């Protein structure tokens, strides 16, 4: 709500019919002929892709016979606009990488734009419901920017992605929407041991050229770190010009002269312009190299520095490949907590879901009183309201596990729930501390029907965006002066949630 | 190439122009990768030594194999069996970019 | 001497060698008369043989 001048991502009518052909049109000449010749005029409508559209003709008459044309030549653009590159055969459940050039030819006008990579439930991003992904940038006129997003293609088949960009004290925004095919892969075989209770209760009735180490590490002394990467090939004789794509986690950027310092180094070159580009928004970067080794390990490393604050960061990318081909090339992400940089998802036999979005509803608000309390708590969303005690704790790189004990089953739901019973609950890594959570706690929890995981009866619980969780202490730790105020709107939740049980 | 062959005095080696455009109709800025090869008849041979990583300027470029490092290269220095041989040139441009990359021939 | 013995073995691979052995000979033959010595006069001969 700091700027109230942009168009709304809701109002972005973006770029939606990209044929690689179309028009297979058959037009007859009904025209009453001058010298010699019907003219024909078909009004038509002009795809939302950018590009020359070639026109090829042939008239058969059966009088003079066939006759094919000059082809025609429609040139269509817009000032500023957005085309997005993608690959074709990617895996379903392998977190990926794409990139997004936005081009302005401008003559002498630079841009700030504010885009978003857009919301959706078959790919795994940084963008929640809720939670907005709006990236704010600048472009220098007759100019274009590399944006890349990694995201995990969650489903298979037919995936459409899609970014809106918008702009400010101008006029225009866009917006692409575009396809590719999304696949499984199938082998779910990794060091299983032979029986590992994998099976259900209810049925029956890849880098091979390179090596390539990506560590990202602190600096002594906004904030700069380390990049490190240390790389080899794995052949007979030493490989021809490798290339590194490198791309920035969000808002991060090389410090311009070890850039320098390393560019004159060894075996390496940086043209100049992406070299002395500036740093109002160098985001993307790709080194070439003379040659890679397949006898040892040859690193480099340098720095990077915050430009912008926010709280999450986009992983980084790395993706080398021979000069020649493209295919066989090898990707890495990097985070510095996130082990080898990869997004926070939950997963089982073949199904993930992506676990990203706020760790709990938002505490601390100065609203904490019994009516807003019951007011998210009388909300249908409420599957389940329990009161358990933290009684064992799995602690994890993926998520840390809280074994919580239901003695009373305040209100069930769509669940089937015994009296002394104990059932798992989780959160993720990145959220384990900002909750402040011990053992041998009671707790007062509740969610929904939706955060389940798993089926009956091996199921687990699920502490997401809105999952509402809070301690209860003992009655010998809430008889305190100070903690008064808070065992009070315990008992008058519970009691006028007992007795009048749910409105409805 | 500047001219559909390759002549065999020609001192200069060989100067070739590369023009890369986007299909709507403006020019490109980059950097490009160019290897060239000899293919007999259905035999093609790489040729490793005369690939150049060269700079791409507003839609237009210029590069140049000097005569001397061309003859470096060669197996037999100079016979009839070289007749008969024809050149083939691949060329991978990348985007400044990084993202956008495009494979382009020469051949015959 | 050394380089002429494993000729035609190393042209394929390195098509530099035989510059080395001609201009090193050539070295010789123009500046092979003055010397003194036979140890010298030997080897040089058969390089040039
Ligand atoms: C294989 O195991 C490693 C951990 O040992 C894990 O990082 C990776 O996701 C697993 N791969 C598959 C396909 O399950």
């Amino acid at each position: 709500n700091l700027d109230e001048d942009i168009i709304a991502e809701e109002n972005i009518v973006s770029r939606s019919e990209f044929p690689e052909s179309w028009l297979w049109n058959v037009e007859d000449l009904k025209e009453p002929p001058k010298n010699g010749i019907s003219t024909k005029l078909m009004n038509i409508f002009l795809k939302d892709s950018i590009t020359t559209w070639e026109i090829l003709a042939v008239s058969m008459s059966d009088k003079k016979g066939i006759c094919v044309a000059d082809p025609f030549e429609v040139t269509v653009m817009q000032d500023f606009f957005i085309d997005l590159r993608l690959p074709y055969s990617v895996v379903r459940n392998e977190q990926v990488e794409i990139r997004a050039v936005l081009y302005n030819y401008r003559q002498n006008q630079e841009l700030k734009v504010r885009v978003e990579l857009l919301h959706n439930p078959a790919f795994c991003s940084l963008a929640t419901t809720k939670r907005r992904h709006q990236q704010t940038v600048t472009i220098p006129p007759k100019s274009s920017l590399s944006v890349p997003y990694v995201i995990v293609p969650l489903k298979t088949g037919l995936q459409e992605v899609e970014v809106k960009a918008a702009v400010y004290h101008h006029f225009i925004s866009d917006g692409v929407r575009k396809s590719l095919k999304v696949v499984p892969e199938g082998i779910r075989m990794n060091k299983t041991v032979a029986v590992r209770t994998l099976d259900p209760e209810r049925l029956g009735r890849t880098c091979n050229k390179f090596d390539l180490k990506v560590t990202i590490k602190p600096a002594p002394e906004k904030n700069t770190m380390i990049l490190e990467i240390c790389t080899r090939y794995r052949g007979d004789q030493d490989a021809t010009m490798s290339i590194l794509d490198i791309s920035m986690m969000t808002g991060f950027a090389p410090d311009t002269d070890d850039l320098k310092q390393l560019a004159n180094g060894v075996d390496r070159y940086i043209s100049k312009y992406e070299l002395d580009k500036a740093f109002s928004d160098r985001n993307t970067l790709i080194i070439y190299l003379d040659k890679v080794s397949h006898s040892e390990d040859d690193c480099l490393a340098f720095k990077v520095h915050q430009y912008f604050n926010v709280e999450l960061i986009q992983p980084g990318a790395v993706k080398v490949y021979a000069y020649y081909n493209l295919e066989e090339s090898c990707t890495r992400f990097y985070h510095p907590e996130k082990e080898d940089g990869k997004l926070n998802k939950l997963c089982r036999d073949e199904l993930c879901r992506c676990a990203e979005e706020n760790c709990f509803i938002q505490k601390s608000d100065d609203k904490v009183t019994l009516e807003e309390r019951l007011d998210k708590a009388c909300e249908p969303g409420v599957d389940y309201v329990y009161k358990t005690r933290l009684v064992k704790v799995q602690l994890s790189n993926d998520f840390d596990e809280y074994i919580m004990a239901i003695e009373q089953t305040i209100k069930s739901g769509s669940d089937e729930v015994q009296v002394g019973q104990q059932r798992t609950f989780i959160s993720p890594i990145k959220c384990r501390e900002a909750l402040k959570l011990e053992e041998k706690k009671h707790y007062l929890m509740w969610g929904l029907s939706s955060d389940f995981w798993g089926e009956k009866p091996n199921l687990s619980y699920i502490i997401g965006k809105d999952t509402w969780v809070e301690h209860w202490p003992e009655e010998d730790e809430c008889q305190d002066e100070e903690n008064q105020k808070q065992c009070q709107d315990l008992g008058a939740f519970t009691e006028s949630m007992v007795v009048f049980g749910c409105p409805n | 190439p500047t001219e559909k062959f390759y002549y065999i005095y020609n001192e200069k080696g060989l100067e070739v122009t590369i023009t890369a455009r986007f299909l709507y109709g403006k020019k490109v800025e980059g950097t490009a990768f160019v290897i060239f090869g000899i293919q007999d008849g259905e035999q093609r041979i790489s040729l490793p030594e005369s690939l150049k990583r060269i700079p791409i300027e507003d839609g237009s470029g210029e590069v140049v194999l000097s005569r001397k490092v061309l003859l470096d290269g060669v197996q037999n220095p100079r016979a009839e069996d070289l007749v008969g041989k024809s050149l083939y040139v691949s060329a991978t441009v990348i985007l400044h970019s990084g993202s956008d990359m495009v494979q382009a021939e020469r051949s015959g | 001497i050394s380089l002429q013995e494993a000729k035609d073995i190393c042209e394929e691979q390195v098509n530099s060698l035989p510059g080395s052995i001609t201009k090193a000979g050539d070295f010789l033959e123009a500046n092979y008369m003055n010397l003194q010595r036979s140890y010298t006069v030997a080897i040089a001969g058969y390089a040039l043989a």
